[PDB]
This record gives structure tokens, C-alpha cells and sequence, in this order.
């Protein structure tokens, strides 16, 4: 189970290696600087997105957005055992923009307001 | 063991059309070259068509006696060769054979199928 | 039931991407000056059940290697001596000596007026030149390309000997390597591994044949960008080496003069002993076996019942019509005829082979307009041993109207040399974020 | 097209005798120093069998009694000794160019 050794594995099996994958995410002088700056800017963008979702403290988290069955006509056991993450990512690639927008609107925007009201009272 | 099997023969009304087929076996069709010839006791043997491989853009050649009324095509994925004909004339009556070039350099019809009867009237 | 969106991080998913890769290496013109120390044992992780597609013809790694090489060649010449003062009347005559001869006039005895350390004084010198280095003004001569470009002398202390270069991914990226055999450089690869870095690749500059490259694992592999287009080069990778022995038999000597206050120039002095033509020896039997393997593999694509022929290039510039070497610091051009002279009808042709070669001191390696380099002559007898690892062939036919086809050696495009080593490698970007339907809920 | 002439149209040959069938192309069949004339043998109800290739080389499985000959525009097939097993139609072919040509087939019989 080296880096990306999980790539051919079922989506469920792959969950065992998430930590390992995370560890590997982080004029000649100009070439070095452009590559390094981009690696950092990219890294931070992913972390900011999790921070909006409130999931930044975890590799795995749950959300309050319900699944739209039209995104994929499959059973839970079907997805977790009969597919790889590579196949899955392609299958729902049309809806990733929608899901990200829903996570912010349905959870982040709603929860911060309700918690503020409780704090205010 | 190389075998060729012809099919699709039979009696067809003049001015009509039909398709003959040849099934390749015992060799890879994709890497060789294929030819069709016909025979009648009135004329003896006559060459009618040839088909080339992919680097040659599947170019084809026909005898002047059949050109424009006959067409040759192949399906590399199914190991088959087809000879299409239309605007049939009584003169086209004869036995048609699926053939192979055989010996390298010394192009020759080293292998023949059993052949099939075609009659036009 | 009610399915919910979940988020996973560290997900093993990758996408096609282009990024700058960095060189590593174990004076010299090559990249080792810019490079950092290598990983002596690069790690490789095999991936099971992975069918990732490769396409060598679109591979960006080729362009990155090309640009690094051009920059390095130029960088080595920046401190070096300018030869602009040499464009003079340069009167010359025939060299007379004990010779086996060559084309008549191949060597010239020239004399000319040069500057000295003081601008107040001039000196008269003489030197030997190759016919290729000069043209007639109208006897009076001119150094070739004095009408086109400045000429820079290569620094004598800088070696041209190749140094293996490894390329490594930046963080967030990984390099995939195809493990398949008999792979033609395109389509899905049935077995894929992930590596931090590539195997070391030596820069090699050559034409019509590939030198010092990798061998095919089992059988000779034939590939081209478009097999139906006769314009395209066909690359052939051999599964065996063919050894070639090249030599420059003449006992040349080197003399030098100071030019101006800041620089010095080296030139060919008297040649000691008999003057003989440069040449290369290859085994005939070995070459005959090699051609038989290539022909057998060509038939698998071009079909049976074809006549396969080979011939020399019909024309074009000396730089592309002949085989080129850079060895010992000398530049060789060899005719290659006798390697490519055959007809194959019956799976057979219908000791050593010696090829003639020529030496030129003024070169333009990258075929750039307005550029030129003068190599200093190298003293003493030069011998080089190398192995042929592949061929560049072109179709002069495209014939569909006959039972024959003829092939001729290609060249003039360096990218095709590098493609023979980089075809196994692909660059991908790692995207750790993904989502899934698994049911769960959170308190608010 | 390149026209072949073949003769005799038929011949009767007694057992043990030599039989000869001539073939004369309108244009030379030769290329790269090698003849491209081929010969076939045929019996009723069956496809032709390749007999001789490159005007001299017996096809695989072909008995020694069948011998090719000639060059340029003059070729012939020589069969000896004649046997009843040799009764067949015979054809010459020019394979050098597209279209490939045949014609003038000959009937060989026992006398
Ligand atoms: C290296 O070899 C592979 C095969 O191992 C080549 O893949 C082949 O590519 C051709 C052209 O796309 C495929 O031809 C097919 O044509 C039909 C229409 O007649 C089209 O519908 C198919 O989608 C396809 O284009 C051929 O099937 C395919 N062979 C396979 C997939 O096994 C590849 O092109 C070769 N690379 C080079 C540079 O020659
Ligand atoms: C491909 O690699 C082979 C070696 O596997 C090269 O052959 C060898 O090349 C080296 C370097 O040019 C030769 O050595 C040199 O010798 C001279 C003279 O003593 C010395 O001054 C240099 O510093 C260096 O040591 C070596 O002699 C030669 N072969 C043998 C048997 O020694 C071949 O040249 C390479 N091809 C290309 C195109 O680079
Ligand atoms: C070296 O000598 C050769 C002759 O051995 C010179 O070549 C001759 O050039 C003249 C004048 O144009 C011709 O008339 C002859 O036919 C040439 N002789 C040959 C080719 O054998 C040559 O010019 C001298 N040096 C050079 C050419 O650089
Ligand atoms: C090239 O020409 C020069 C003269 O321009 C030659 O140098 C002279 O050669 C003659 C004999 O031919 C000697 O008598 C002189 O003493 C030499 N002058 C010197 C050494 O300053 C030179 O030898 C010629 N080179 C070749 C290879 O023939
Ligand atoms: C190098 O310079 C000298 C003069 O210092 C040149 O010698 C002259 O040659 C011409 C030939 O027509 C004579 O008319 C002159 O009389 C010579 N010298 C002088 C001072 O007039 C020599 O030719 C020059 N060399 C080159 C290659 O140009
Ligand atoms: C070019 O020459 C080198 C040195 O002889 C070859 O490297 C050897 O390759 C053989 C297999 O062909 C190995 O058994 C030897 O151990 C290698 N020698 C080493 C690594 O020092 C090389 O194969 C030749 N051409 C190639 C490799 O394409
Ligand atoms: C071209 O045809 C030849 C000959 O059929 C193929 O190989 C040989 O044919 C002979 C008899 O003539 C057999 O005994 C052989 O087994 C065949 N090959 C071998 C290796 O023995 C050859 O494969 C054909 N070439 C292509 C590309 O299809
Ligand atoms: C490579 O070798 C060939 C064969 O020797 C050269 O072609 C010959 O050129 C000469 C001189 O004009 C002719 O007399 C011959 O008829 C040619 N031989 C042929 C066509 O077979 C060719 O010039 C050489 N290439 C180089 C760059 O020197
Ligand atoms: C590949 O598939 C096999 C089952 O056929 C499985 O046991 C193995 O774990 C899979 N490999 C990966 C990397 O998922
Ligand atoms: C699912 O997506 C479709 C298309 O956008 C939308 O019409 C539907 O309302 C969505 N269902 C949600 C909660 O169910
Ligand atoms: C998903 O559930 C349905 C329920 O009818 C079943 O028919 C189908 O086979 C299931 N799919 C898989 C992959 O188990
Ligand atoms: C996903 O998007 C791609 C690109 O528009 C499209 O080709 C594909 O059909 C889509 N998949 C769907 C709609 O399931
Ligand atoms: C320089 O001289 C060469 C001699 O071959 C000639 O071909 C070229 O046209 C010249 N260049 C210019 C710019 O005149
Ligand atoms: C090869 O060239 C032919 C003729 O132009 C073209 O039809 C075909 O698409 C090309 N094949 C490629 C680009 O893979
Ligand atoms: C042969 O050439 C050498 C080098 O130029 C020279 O020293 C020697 O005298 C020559 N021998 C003769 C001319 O007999
Ligand atoms: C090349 O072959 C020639 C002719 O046999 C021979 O004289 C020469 O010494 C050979 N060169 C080498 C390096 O063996
Ligand atoms: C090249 O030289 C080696 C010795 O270094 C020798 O064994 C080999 O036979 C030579 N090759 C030829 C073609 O002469
Ligand atoms: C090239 O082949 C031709 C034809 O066999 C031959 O006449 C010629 O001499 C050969 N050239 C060589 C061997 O240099
Ligand atoms: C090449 O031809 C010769 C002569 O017919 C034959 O003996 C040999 O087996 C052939 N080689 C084939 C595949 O190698
Ligand atoms: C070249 O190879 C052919 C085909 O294998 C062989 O028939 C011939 O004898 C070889 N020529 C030699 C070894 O000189
Ligand atoms: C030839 O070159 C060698 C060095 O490679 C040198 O020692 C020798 O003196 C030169 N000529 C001779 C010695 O005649
Ligand atoms: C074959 O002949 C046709 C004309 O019938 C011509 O257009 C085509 O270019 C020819 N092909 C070759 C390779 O010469």
C-alpha cells in the first residue's frame, strides 16, 4: 500500500489509505519558484474549501445536504464495493459544481446563523 | 491449419445485387492481404478484386470487367471479408473463390476456399 | 432511505496535467550544473487493475527536455572566445603530403593576416582547414558562413560527453510508468507503476540511427505518429545492440596564438604521418541479422507478400543526408550507404562493412539561423566505440499500386530521438478531494 | 492489362511420356532479376492448386515430376513421366502487376 496503491481498489477499501495520500500532497530558479508557489496555492485552496464546509479538522466528514438520486442510479453497496474512486469521479463529474454549491448554501450559511442566534440569546 | 469458408451465393435476377462473405480461420486477417477470383468453363480463371491493409489506407483494386459494379470490404474485428456486387449481368455467372496470397515476394494463390456458386438471370 | 453527501480527503484520484519537472544528476556542457543529486534507488509502486492510457506523441516531457538542452548548449558558450577577426581574405593552396587521398582539395594550406595583443601590430600565420570549412570568394577564400553569422570558439576545457539526467515530479504530482512490453506508445497500458523520478537518460545527438539508447525487452518494436501517412517518421527500437567502431586515424597536432589582449585561438598544425580518410566499421553478419528482424516486424503492419527495400537519402543538406556523431570533440558525417542497400523478397537479401566519413570544424547543431560554433581541433588519434540501438526510417513510397515499398533514413528533428526514451512516462496531477452518498447526519 | 498466350489448348500424352505446356506473356514478367510466372493445376469440383511459383519453384507438396522453366517472355511447364493422376486443367499466371492475369487454360489427358 504505497502512494496511490489504492487507486485500483474499491472505494470502500480505499478509505484505509487516506492518511497516506494526504502526507504526499506537500532561469532555473524561476522554474523552482513557479512550481512551489503553485503547489502551495493549490494546497491552500483545498483547505479553504473544507473550512467553509467545516470539515477542515477531518479526513472524513458528514454534511446536511441530501443526495439527489438523479446524480447516480446506484445502490450504496454498489458504489462502495463495485467501483473505484477513479470510475466514480468520472461518473459524477457533471455534478461536482452543484454539490459544492449546495454544501455552502444548505449547511455553512444556515448553521452559522442558527448558532449565532443561540449565542446571542 | 488455414481455412476459408464462402457463403451468400445463389441465384439472383439480373440488375440485382447480393453480398458474398468469406470467413477467415487459422490466421490473423489483420496482417495479411485478401483477394477474390472467379471461374467459368467459358473463360477459365479471372482475377476480380484485391484489398490492402491499414497503412495502405485499405485501398482496393478491381479488374476493369467488374469495376464500378463490385466493391470489396473487410472487418478486421470479426475476421471476415465481404464482396459486394450490384448491377449484375449474366456474364457474371460463375464460381467465386476467397483466396490468399501465400508465399512472400512470390505472390501466388496458395490457399483457396471451397468457393460458392453465383448465377445471374 | 435518505442518502446524504459526505466528503473524503486523501482520495486516490489523478488527472492528466502538465507541469515543470526538475532535473537531477550523479567541465561539462550538460545539465549537471543546474541539477541536484539523484535518488540512487527511485521508488516504484505497482498498481494492480489499472489500465491508464498513454500517448507518447503528445507527451509534454519531450518539450521540456528539448528546452533544457538548448539552454545548456548556449550557456556553455557564453564565456568563450569570439572569432570575428578571422573573416579575412584567407589565401590557400593544395596540401601536398603522403596521402591515400580523398576528394581532391579536401585539405587546404592557408595563410592569413591576424591581429596581436597590441592593436599597433599584426602577425602572419598559417593553418590547415577542411574543404567544408571554406568557400571561394571568387585562390582567395572565406570561412564558411562569414556572410551569415558570428562564430564562437568552443571552450577547450568543456567536455561534450553525455551525463545521464533524471527528471522528478514536484509535490502534488506523480509520474506514471508503463510496464507493458511490445507497446507502440499509444493506447491503454495493462500494467502501470508510479515513480517519483524517471530512469536516467543521456542526451545524445545523432541522425538516421539512435545511439546509446534503451533496448526493447523482447522483440523489435516499430512505431510512428501515423502509419498511413508516408510523411511521418518511423521509429524502430532494436532488442539487440549493434556495435560500431569509428576512428579519426590522422595524427593531427594543435598550435595556438594569442588574439587581442583577452583571448586565444587554437588551430590544426602539421599532420604527422600518412593522411587517411575517417571511417566506421560494423559487422556485416550482425547487421544482416538486424535487418532480417526489422523486415519481419514491418510485414506485420504492411502485410505479407510485399517487397521491402532500403535506399540512401536522395538529397537535401549534408546535416540530414548523413549520419552525425559528436565524439572526441570532433564532428563526423558518414554516408551510411552499404547499410541501407538491399532488396528483400524471399526473407533473404536478393566481414566488416567500412563506411567513409568526413570532418567539419564549423557547425550549427540545432539548425538555428544566425548561429555557429567552431570546435577546436583535438590532438592525436581518436577512436570511438558505441552501439546502435535504433533506426529512423521514412517511406519514399506510400505505394498502394504495387507489391513493393522502399524505406530511406530520416533525420533533422531531434524530438524523435528523445521520444524513444520518454514514451513510457506520463505526468498526472493528484486531486485528493471527493464526495460520496453514504448515509449520516449531524446535530445542529 | 498484360496478355498471356498459352498453348496447346489440349494435348493427349501416353503414360511415361513427357508433356509440355507453353506460356507467352505480351510483356516480360521479370523483376529484380526474378520471374513472376506461376502455374496452377485443377481437377473438376475443386479449387486450383498452386503448382509452380516464380517460374521454377515447385509449390509445397508438389511432386518432383512437375518442373518449371524459362525467362523473359518465354515460359513452359514440363511434366515427366506422365501419369493418369496428372489429368487436369492447367493455367499460367502473371503475378508481377495489378491486375493479375490468367488465360488460355490447357486440358491434359492420357493417351
Ligand atoms: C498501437 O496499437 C493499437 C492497437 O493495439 C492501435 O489502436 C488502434 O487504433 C485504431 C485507430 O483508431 C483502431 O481502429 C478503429 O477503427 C474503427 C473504424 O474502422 C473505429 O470505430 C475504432 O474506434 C478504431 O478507430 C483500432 O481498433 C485500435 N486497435 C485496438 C483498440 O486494439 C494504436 O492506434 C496503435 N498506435 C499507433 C501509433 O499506431
Ligand atoms: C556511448 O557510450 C559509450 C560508452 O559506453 C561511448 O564510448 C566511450 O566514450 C568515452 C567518452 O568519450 C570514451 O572515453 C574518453 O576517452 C578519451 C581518450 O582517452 C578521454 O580523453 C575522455 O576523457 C574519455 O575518457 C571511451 O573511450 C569510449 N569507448 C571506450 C571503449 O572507451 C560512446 O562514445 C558514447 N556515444 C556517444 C555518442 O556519446
Ligand atoms: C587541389 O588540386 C585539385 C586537382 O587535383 C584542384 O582541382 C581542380 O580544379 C580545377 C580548376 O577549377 C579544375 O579544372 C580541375 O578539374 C580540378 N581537378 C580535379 C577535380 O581533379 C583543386 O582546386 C585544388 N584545391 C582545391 C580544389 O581546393
Ligand atoms: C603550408 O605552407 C607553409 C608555407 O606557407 C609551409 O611552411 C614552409 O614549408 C616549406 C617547405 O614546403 C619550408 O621550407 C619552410 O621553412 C616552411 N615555413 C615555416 C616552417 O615557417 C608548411 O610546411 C605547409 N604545410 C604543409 C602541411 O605542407
Ligand atoms: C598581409 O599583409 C601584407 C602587407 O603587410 C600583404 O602583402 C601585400 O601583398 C600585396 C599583393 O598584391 C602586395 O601588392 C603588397 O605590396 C604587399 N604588401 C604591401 C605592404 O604592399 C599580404 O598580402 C597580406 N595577406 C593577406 C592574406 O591579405
Ligand atoms: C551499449 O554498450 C553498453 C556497455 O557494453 C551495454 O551495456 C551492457 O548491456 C548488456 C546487455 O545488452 C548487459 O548484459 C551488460 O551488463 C551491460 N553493461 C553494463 C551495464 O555495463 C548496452 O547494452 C549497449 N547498448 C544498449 C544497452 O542498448
Ligand atoms: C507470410 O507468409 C509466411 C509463409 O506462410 C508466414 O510464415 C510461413 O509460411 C510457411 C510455409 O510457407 C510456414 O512453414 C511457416 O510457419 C510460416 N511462418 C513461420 C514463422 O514459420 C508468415 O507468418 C507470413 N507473414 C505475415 C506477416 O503474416
Ligand atoms: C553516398 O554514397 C553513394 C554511393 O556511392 C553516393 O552516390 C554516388 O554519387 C556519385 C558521385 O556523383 C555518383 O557517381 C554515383 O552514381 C552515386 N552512386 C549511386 C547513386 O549509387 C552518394 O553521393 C554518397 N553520399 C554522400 C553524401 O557522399
Ligand atoms: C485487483 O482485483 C483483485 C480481484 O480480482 C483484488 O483482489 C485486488 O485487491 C485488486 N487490486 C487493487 C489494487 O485494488
Ligand atoms: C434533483 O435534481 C433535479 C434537477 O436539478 C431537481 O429538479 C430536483 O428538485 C432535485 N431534487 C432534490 C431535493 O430533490
Ligand atoms: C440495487 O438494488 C436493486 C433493487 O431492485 C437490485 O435489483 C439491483 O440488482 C441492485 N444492484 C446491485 C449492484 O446490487
Ligand atoms: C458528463 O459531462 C460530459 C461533458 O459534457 C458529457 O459528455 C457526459 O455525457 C456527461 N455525463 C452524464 C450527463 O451522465
Ligand atoms: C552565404 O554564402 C553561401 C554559400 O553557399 C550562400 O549559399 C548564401 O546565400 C550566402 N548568404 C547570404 C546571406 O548571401
Ligand atoms: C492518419 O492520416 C490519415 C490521412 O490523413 C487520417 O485520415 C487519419 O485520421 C490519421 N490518423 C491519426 C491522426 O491517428
Ligand atoms: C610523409 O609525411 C610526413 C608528414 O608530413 C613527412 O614528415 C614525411 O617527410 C613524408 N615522407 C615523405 C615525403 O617521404
Ligand atoms: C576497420 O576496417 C579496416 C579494413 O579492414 C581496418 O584497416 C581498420 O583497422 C578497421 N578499424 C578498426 C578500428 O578496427
Ligand atoms: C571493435 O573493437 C572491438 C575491440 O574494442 C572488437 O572486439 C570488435 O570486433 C571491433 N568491431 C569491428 C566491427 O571490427
Ligand atoms: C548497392 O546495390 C546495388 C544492387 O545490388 C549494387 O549494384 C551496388 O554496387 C551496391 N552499392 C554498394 C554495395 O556500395
Ligand atoms: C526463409 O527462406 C528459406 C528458404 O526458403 C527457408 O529455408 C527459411 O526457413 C525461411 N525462414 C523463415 C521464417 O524464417
Ligand atoms: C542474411 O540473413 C538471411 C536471412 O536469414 C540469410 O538467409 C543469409 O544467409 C544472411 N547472410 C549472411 C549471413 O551473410
Ligand atoms: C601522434 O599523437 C600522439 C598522441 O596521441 C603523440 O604522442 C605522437 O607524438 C603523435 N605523432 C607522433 C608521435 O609521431
Ligand atoms: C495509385 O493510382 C491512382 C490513380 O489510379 C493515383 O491517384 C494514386 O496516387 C496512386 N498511388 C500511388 C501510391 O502512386
Amino acid at each position: 500500500l504505497g502512494f496511490l496503491g489504492a487507486a485500483g481498489s474499491t472505494m470502500g477499501a480505499a478509505s484505509m489509505t487516506l492518511t497516506v495520500q494526504a502526507r504526499n500532497l506537500l532561469h532555473w530558479g524561476i522554474k523552482q519558484l513557479q512550481a512551489r508557489v503553485l503547489a502551495v496555492e493549490h494546497y491552500l485552496r483545498d483547505q479553504q474549501l473544507l473550512g467553509i464546509w467545516g470539515c477542515s479538522g477531518k479526513l472524513i466528514c458528514c454534511t446536511n445536504v441530501p443526495w439527489n438520486s438523479s446524480w447516480s442510479n446506484r445502490n450504496l453497496s454498489e458504489i462502495w464495493d463495485n467501483m473505484t474512486w477513479l470510475q466514480w469521479d468520472k461518473e459524477i463529474s457533471n455534478y461536482t459544481q452543484i454539490i459544492y454549491g449546495l454544501l455552502e448554501e444548505s449547511q455553512n450559511q444556515q448553521e452559522k446563523n442558527e448558532q449565532d442566534l443561540l449565542a446571542l440569546d | 491449419e488455414v481455412k476459408l469458408e464462402e457463403s451468400g451465393g445463389g441465384l439472383v435476377q439480373a440488375g440485382g445485387s447480393m453480398k458474398l462473405s468469406c470467413v477467415a480461420s487459422g490466421f490473423s486477417l489483420s496482417n495479411y492481404w485478401m483477394n477474390w477470383v472467379r471461374q467459368s468453363p467459358e473463360k477459365g480463371l479471372e482475377w476480380v478484386a484485391e484489398i490492402r491493409l491499414k497503412p495502405q489506407n485499405y485501398a482496393t483494386h478491381y479488374a476493369e470487367s467488374v469495376k464500378g459494379r463490385f466493391s470489396i470490404s473487410r472487418d478486421d474485428s470479426r475476421s471476415t471479408v465481404y464482396l459486394q456486387m450490384n448491377n449484375l449481368r449474366a456474364e457474371d455467372t460463375g464460381i467465386y473463390y476467397c483466396t490468399r496470397p501465400g508465399y512472400y515476394g512470390h505472390y501466388a494463390m496458395d490457399y483457396w476456399g471451397q468457393g460458392t456458386s453465383v448465377t445471374v438471370s | 432511505e435518505n442518502l446524504w453527501v459526505t466528503v473524503y480527503y486523501g482520495v486516490p484520484v489523478w488527472k492528466d496535467a502538465e507541469t515543470t519537472l526538475f532535473c537531477a544528476s550523479d567541465h561539462n556542457v550538460w545539465a549537471t550544473h543546474a541539477c541536484v543529486p539523484t535518488d540512487p534507488n527511485p521508488q516504484e509502486i505497482h498498481l494492480e487493475n489499472v489500465t491508464e492510457e498513454f500517448n507518447m506523441w503528445k507527451n509534454n516531457m519531450v518539450e521540456q527536455m528539448h528546452e533544457d538542452i538548448i539552454s545548456l548548449w548556449d550557456q556553455s558558450l557564453k564565456p568563450c572566445v569570439k572569432l570575428t577577426p578571422l573573416c579575412v581574405t584567407l589565401q590557400c593552396t593544395n596540401v601536398t603530403n603522403n596521402i591515400t587521398d580523398d576528394m581532391r582539395g579536401e585539405l587546404k594550406n592557408c595563410s592569413f593576416n591576424m591581429t596581436t595583443e597590441l592593436r599597433d601590430k599584426k602577425q602572419k600565420v598559417y593553418s590547415l582547414f577542411y574543404r567544408l570549412d571554406v568557400v571561394q570568394i571568387n585562390k582567395e577564400y572565406r570561412l564558411i558562413n562569414c556572410n551569415t553569422s558570428a562564430i564562437t570558439q568552443a571552450c577547450p576545457k568543456v567536455s561534450f560527453e553525455p551525463i545521464p539526467i533524471h527528471y522528478c515530479a514536484p509535490a502534488g504530482f506523480a509520474i506514471l510508468k508503463c510496464k507493458d512490453k511490445k507497446f507502440n506508445g499509444t493506447g491503454p497500458c495493462p500494467s502501470v507503476s508510479t515513480v517519483q523520478c524517471t530512469h536516467g537518460i543521456k542526451p545524445v545527438v545523432s541522425t538516421q540511427l539512435l545511439l546509446n539508447g534503451s533496448l526493447a525487452e523482447e522483440e523489435v518494436i516499430i512505431r510512428s505518429e501515423n502509419i498511413t501517412n508516408n510523411a511521418k517518421n518511423i521509429l524502430v527500437q532494436l532488442n539487440t545492440p549493434v556495435q560500431i567502431n569509428c576512428t579519426r586515424p590522422n595524427n593531427n597536432t594543435v598550435k595556438s596564438i594569442r588574439i587581442g589582449p583577452g583571448q586565444a585561438f587554437y588551430y590544426t598544425g602539421d599532420i604527422i604521418g600518412d593522411i587517411r580518410q575517417a571511417h566506421c566499421n560494423v559487422s556485416k553478419a550482425t547487421w544482416n541479422e538486424t535487418l532480417g528482424k526489422v523486415v519481419k516486424q514491418l510485414r506485420k503492419h504492411f502485410g505479407n507478400n510485399t517487397i521491402i527495400r532500403f535506399a540512401q537519402s536522395s538529397g537535401g543538406d549534408l546535416e540530414v543526408t548523413t549520419h552525425s556523431f559528436n565524439c572526441g570533440g570532433e564532428f563526423f558525417y558518414c554516408n551510411t550507404s552499404g547499410l541501407f542497400n538491399s532488396t528483400w523478397i524471399s526473407n533473404t537479401s536478393v566481414d566488416s562493412i567500412t563506411l567513409p566519413c568526413r570532418i567539419k570544424q564549423i557547425i550549427n547543431m540545432w539548425q538555428r539561423i544566425g548561429q555557429a560554433m567552431y570546435a577546436p581541433p583535438i590532438q592525436g588519434v581518436i577512436r570511438c566505440v558505441s552501439n546502435i540501438t535504433g533506426l529512423i526510417l521514412t517511406r519514399d513510397g506510400g505505394s498502394t499500386n504495387s507489391t513493393t515499398e522502399t524505406f530511406r533514413p530520416g533525420g533533422g528533428d531531434m524530438r524523435d530521438n528523445w521520444r524513444s526514451e520518454l514514451y513510457k512516462y506520463k505526468v498526472v496531477k493528484i486531486e485528493p478531494l471527493g464526495v460520496a452518498p453514504t448515509r449520516c447526519k449531524r446535530r445542529v | 492489362d498484360i496478355v498471356l498466350t498459352q498453348s496447346p489448348a489440349s494435348l493427349a500424352v501416353s503414360p511415361g511420356q513427357r508433356a509440355t505446356i507453353s506460356c507467352r506473356p505480351s510483356e516480360s514478367v521479370d523483376n529484380y532479376g526474378i520471374s513472376f510466372m506461376n502455374w496452377f493445376q485443377q481437377k473438376p469440383g475443386q479449387p486450383p492448386k498452386l503448382l509452380i511459383y516464380a517460374a521454377s519453384n515447385r509449390g509445397s507438396g508438389v511432386p518432383a515430376r512437375f518442373t518449371g522453366s524459362g525467362s523473359g517472355t518465354d515460359f513452359s511447364l514440363n511434366i515427366h513421366p506422365m501419369e493418369e493422376d496428372d489429368i487436369a486443367m492447367y493455367f499460367c499466371q502473371q503475378s508481377k502487376e495489378v491486375p493479375y492475369t490468367f488465360g488460355g487454360g490447357t486440358k491434359l489427358e492420357i493417351k
